[PDB]
């Protein structure tokens, strides 16, 4: 068969949360979540820990790699030697690189042939999960849950944040959930069966 | 002893402690609680904890904290003492009076 | 709200020392915050009070 | 009338580039010209004929019932050009005016109904507007570079390789091109289903269906505000550093007079036995040799081209000594946002902001000093002030999702802290066709 | 969107203002009843309040959801409030001041740049009336626009400790307030206040007109008096306790006379100079609206 | 003891898909 | 030349009591409280135009001195130090200044120091060439005589 796709598990996204911490801020109190609630909520809480001065949404440097010619070290994409003056060397830190960089995002996204396969999963018993996580979990989840702020609910000691996230969660318009879900595509077979996560 | 509830295998004890706990007149609790003094600031903020301690030591600890809490010693007071022990026209400068 | 305890980072402290007469110039003036200050010595508060 | 409301119209060039080939492809009669004797019923017959709601302008002033028809039906007139547009319509109410219009991108999807022949969106147009004007040689360069990034041997492409004339590169620029049978005369024929194959009907920019499918996602990613971090334009203003927020752009105060920068303003002049770089203020024409004592001036500076160092420096001196607020729109910069603990790794002289080459990306840093703890009650007073000159002209913290994850009095939120937007957490559902969707807002 | 009641939003039970009195809920008026005053030799004499500047901060677009209510209530009443004069929040306020702005001010006290439907929000006309004056809080620090931080408090005293005759006279003896009290009564009072949805009171104070607003002033006078009381304790030169017959009586001295006190204390919330400028400007605007 | 800033960003863990020989249903 | 105080400036006798340290926006600023309105001014920049008259520098905090000078610069204060005694030498334009009196010493010296101010007489300064490009920079005098 032609290698039309690129089978992968626990897919990496285009955007990722970057975060800067002020390291002198730590809560004196120490949370003690259950091991399973830490397996689920943990990467999130470790990322959005106390003293996080900012939490940005950057393009994934790990996905738009230098192999694609992108350079995300400053906030924008920057691709050298695309849109350049002809007949003289292009200047360094040229603004044109930004536009050049956008093409590489567009192009690199135009040709993403990744096709997800389920990674390692976990099916916690409901009794080992703190109740909010049980409301959010859907029977099972990939071991590599990445961060997502809705997870911080009843977990960050930063009170205003927890109050606000609780508000947005309890609002009808938004509903965080995680792991396996009932897709219209469920039971459809393609050598292996499809499921939605 | 209130902690022993649903924990000691000695059944009569657990039954009796359960009775005293469920009675309205007594209510064991532990750790941080809403003191009238909450949010009061004294360089650091005050909070209240329901410790497992004797009420005598607790009473004395409370008295000490409220003592430091009420004194209202500012820098101006100390400046006043320094001026009392200084040659008559000395000028003192520095911290906010409050 | 808390009083800082670890030594915080501070803006660089430019020390103008204005005289009887001077020729002020602002080419290569700093753009990020600086603390301008006019006197050479200002750790004047030395009598610590235990 | 709302800016969206009014008479829609476009230049003929846009028409041939985008509307027309698609009209040929659906097999409809070419849309009618609208001369002075054009009743609304004729236009209605044409719109129903072409299924596209477009009519090319012909000649003569257009009568008013036709105008009300085009306005109410949102019919897209095509005009040869935009000179004296008002003269082409009879102004009954005299409300229409040459300067009273709203230019805007209009996706082909909003006029064509058939989805088979539409691939992209306004997004491509936006991204193109971001591009420099491109020579064919430059375009070949971009293409060969994109090949290089993707490990393709692009050699001898777009190039004749004659035995005797040698290699001859031709242009690679074929924007919006189509595969088309030609008469032996060499001129093109409209795509006939009778002869030419259906695969030749519409090139779809020569990409796989799937690459188009992904291309839509990519355009939505590029045109997302959160990815737009190439800011342009800074305000230079002499101010004490107060506001913690990086996104602080100080307001120009009340008495200030806007002045476009121009070389004619600053000049040499004799002034108290010196050859001072005098500024003249256009509202009064008065000359001000010294930077001190000058009237408040919101001086915009569109280009730092020929601006001499004496003048640049004199302007900055006016910013300080006279509280001029200058706004340099020429600058383009990335902006790192520092936490107070990391301070400022970089240090921008005024001279560097007034002499950085146009088109070079400046890199500015901005404090978010919100996470800065209160001073000790017995810390020594700070005699002098903390001043700041460089400010953004636009919001900077656009990638920001959460801000100041710390308590204030163990309940109250710090002023300026930001909880994540609700959409970050929606995880809705797949649509009937399988598109992603946010959850319903109202139940219905 | 909430249509504004003819009596103002404050008539809704959704916006009832209340304060704990030794931990039990009570209307502000029945706290103010506990207050007792001892006049002294000095006399507050209110000056005419200078008319507020017409210059709103430029309505620049800003990222995020400004939480304006929390900003105002914190800067006035919150313990050790910070960054009270950061300009962005009031840029959004002046954005609300525009005739047909897309921004909406939710009952939450938040401002949302989008028309985000799910959250109920105040009628845009009323908030336009509100922002048209209270965006001016955005120039509390700017030197040209700073409020007199001293004389304005005389009005504070007059609206707090003033007898109806003392109020009509326009002058009152400087007073020393006192009341039977629980420990930390002032801080807990400020916590109870800082949770008030004062945006209903201010949107009503700005938008209401004629007999409805006049009835509104007679109705909410105890709330305004209470906010005034928390501010007065924030500026009181000195605050103490007296131990009469087992009961402790908190004594703040003196009402109506700002002391520019900046260092914090156990007894009360304490303004830094920034909070003083802010509170001053707030008082100027709020009394200018209050007396018309 | 001096204050310090820091940063983090969530890591990629995108492994190419594993080849299990075990089957999960009849 | 003794510069006049510009109209709209307000006289303020110096007193130690006029200045104090105080909190102001996360810094312990040396606030100045203007005696007429009573308003505090945490920073030098916004202060009302003030013709401060320092009858006696003694007892003054050095930080208060730096604040007053910084007010002269950033708020255009005109401060008149009456304590000082000084000799003066009228230097010719050809020779230029040789000695500069730092405002630091003018503010913090003991009473009875005898300062030696210099003063250019600029009447004979050479006229610039008609075509020569402008110089960058501005000459500034900070200290002035009260008397001829």
């Amino acid at each position: 068969l032609s290698d039309d796709f690129k089978q992968i598990s626990d897919p990496k996204g285009y955007l990722t949360y970057s975060v800067k911490y002020e390291d002198q801020f730590t809560k004196k109190d120490k949370l003690r979540a259950s091991e399973a609630d830490d397996r689920i909520v943990g990467p999130t809480v470790n990322l959005f820990k106390y003293g996080a001065a900012v939490v940005n949404i950057d393009l994934n440097r790990d996905f738009f790699d230098t192999a694609t010619g992108i350079d995300l070290t400053k906030g924008i994409p920057l691709v050298q030697d695309l849109l350049v003056p002809i007949g003289v060397t292009a200047g360094a830190e040229q603004s044109a690189e930004y536009v050049s960089g956008l093409l590489m995002v567009l192009f690199k996204v135009m040709t993403d042939n990744r096709l997800v396969i389920v990674g390692e999963t976990t099916t916690p018993m409901s009794n080992t999960l703190s109740t909010v996580v049980n409301n959010v979990l859907r029977t099972t989840y990939h071991n590599n849950v990445g961060v997502n702020p809705a997870l911080l609910r009843d977990f960050t000691q930063v009170n205003w944040l927890n109050r606000d996230i609780t508000n947005m969660l309890q609002q009808a318009g938004t509903k965080y959930g995680l792991g396996l879900t009932e897709t219209r595509l469920d039971y459809v077979r393609l050598v292996k069966t499809i499921v939605g996560h | 002893p209130a902690l022993l509830r649903d924990f000691t295998q000695v059944n009569w004890l657990n039954r009796d402690i359960t009775n005293m706990l469920q009675q309205a007149g007594t209510k064991y609790g532990l750790g941080l609680t809403e003191t009238r003094l909450d949010y009061v600031r004294l360089v650091k903020t005050i909070v209240g904890h329901a410790l497992n301690i004797d009420h005598f030591a607790a009473s004395v600890l409370n008295i000490n904290l409220r003592a430091l809490m009420e004194a209202n010693v500012t820098a101006d007071d100390r400046i006043k003492a320094l001026q009392a022990h200084s040659m008559i026209s000395t000028q003192f400068h520095g911290p906010n009076q409050g | 709200d808390d009083v800082g305890i670890m030594q915080q980072k501070k803006p660089p402290t430019v020390v103008q020392s204005r005289t009887d007469v001077f020729n002020e110039q602002f080419a290569n003036e700093a753009l990020h915050p600086t603390t301008k200050v006019i006197f050479n010595g200002l750790d004047v508060n030395t009598e610590v009070q235990p | 009338d709302d800016l969206d409301e009014g008479i829609r119209m476009t230049t003929y060039d846009q028409y041939l580039s985008h509307i027309r080939e698609r009209l040929h492809i659906t097999n409809v009669p070419d849309p009618i010209y609208i001369t002075g004797a054009s009743t609304p019923d004729q236009i209605a017959a044409s719109v129903q004929a072409t299924h596209v709601a477009v009519v090319l302008y012909q000649s003569g002033v257009i009568n008013g019932p036709a105008s009300t028809y085009l306005r109410e039906n949102e019919v897209l007139v095509v005009m040869p050009d935009y000179y004296d547009v008002v003269s082409r319509f009879a102004n009954a109410n005299l409300q229409m005016n040459n300067n009273r219009y709203h230019e805007s991108v209009l996706e082909i999807a909003d006029i064509f109904d058939q989805a088979d022949f539409i691939q992209t969106s306004d997004a491509v147009r936006q991204l193109r507007a971001l591009m420099p004007t491109l020579s064919t040689s430059q375009i070949r360069h971009a293409i060969e570079r994109i090949a290089q990034i993707t490990d393709v041997d692009s050699t001898d492409y777009g190039k004749l390789t004659l035995r005797f004339l040698g290699t001859l590169t031709r242009s690679l620029k074929m924007q919006n091109a189509q595969i088309r049978r030609i008469r032996p005369d060499g001129t093109v024929l409209r795509y006939d289903d009778q002869i030419d194959i259906e695969a030749f009907r519409w090139s779809r920019y020569f990409l796989d269906e799937l690459q188009l499918r992904r291309l839509s996602v990519g355009l939505r990613l590029i045109t997302n505000p959160r990815i737009a971090r190439r800011f342009n334009g800074v305000r230079i203003m002499y101010l004490t550093d107060d506001d913690p927020d990086p996104d602080f752009v100080p307001d120009v105060p009340e008495g200030y007079v806007a002045v476009q920068y121009a070389h004619r303003l600053f000049s040499s002049s004799l002034a108290n036995k010196r050859n001072r770089v005098t500024y003249t203020h256009p509202p009064t024409g008065m000359a001000y040799p010294s930077p001190t004592g000058r009237p408040h001036v919101h001086m915009t500076i569109n280009e730092r081209a020929g601006m001499s160092k004496l003048v640049a420096d004199n302007i900055i001196a006016s910013v300080i000594k006279s509280n001029w607020v200058v706004d340099i729109l020429d600058i383009e910069y990335t902006a790192e946002v520092m936490t107070p603990s990391e301070g400022y790794t970089q240090h921008v002289d005024a001279e560097s902001i007034m002499t950085a080459p146009k088109g070079k990306l400046f890199h500015l840093q901005f404090m978010d000093g919100l996470l800065r703890p209160e001073p000790s009650a017995f810390d020594p007073p700070a005699s002098g002030e903390d001043m700041r000159l460089i400010y953004p002209l636009q919001p900077i913290s656009v990638a920001r999702s959460m801000r100041a994850i710390v308590n204030h009095n163990e309940v109250d939120r710090p002023r300026g802290a930001v909880a994540p937007s609700s959409y970050e957490m929606d995880t809705g559902t797949l649509s009937r066709n399988g598109d992603l969707l946010y959850s319903p807002v109202a139940n219905g | 969107m909430l249509q504004q009641p003819t009596g103002g939003y404050t008539t809704l039970e959704q916006f009832a203002f209340t304060i704990r009195n030794d931990g039990t809920n009570a209307t502000p008026t029945q706290f103010l009843q506990l207050l007792s005053y001892e006049a002294t030799e000095n006399e507050l004499v209110k000056k005419t309040i200078p008319t507020p500047e017409t210059h709103l901060p430029s309505a620049r677009n800003v990222p995020g959801n400004v939480y304006i209510e929390d900003a105002i209530t914190q800067a006035l009443f919150g313990i050790s409030a910070q960054n009270v004069n950061a300009h962005g929040y009031f840029s959004r306020l002046s954005a609300l001041a525009l005739p047909n702005t897309s921004a909406r001010l939710g009952l939450d006290g938040v401002i949302y740049n989008s028309e985000t439907i799910n959250i109920p929000f105040y009628d845009p006309a009323a908030v336009a009336n509100f922002a048209a004056t209270y965006a001016k809080l955005g120039n509390a620090s700017t030197p040209r626009y700073r409020a007199d931080m001293i004389d304005i408090y005389a009005h504070v005293g007059l609206e707090l400790a003033g007898t109806d005759a003392e109020r009509a006279a326009g002058v009152m003896p400087v007073k020393r307030a006192k009341f039977d009290s629980w420990e930390g009564s002032l801080i807990s009072l400020s916590r109870d206040v800082v949770n008030w949805k004062i945006l209903a009171f201010l949107i009503d104070l700005c938008s209401l007109e004629g007999e409805a607003l006049r009835a509104f002033k007679t109705r909410n006078r105890d709330v305004f008096r209470m906010m005034l009381f928390i501010m007065s304790t924030a500026v009181a030169a000195n605050v103490v306790n007296r131990k009469v017959t087992k009961r402790v009586d908190r004594v703040l001295e003196y009402i109506g006379v700002n002391s520019m006190r900046t260092a914090g204390r156990t007894a009360t919330i304490t303004y830094d100079l920034s909070r003083h400028e802010f509170a001053a400007k707030f008082l100027q605007l709020t009394f200018t609206r209050w007396n018309a | 003891k001096i204050a310090t800033a820091s940063s983090a960003r969530q890591a990629d863990v995108e492994k190419p898909a594993d080849v299990t020989f075990t089957i999960e249903n009849v």
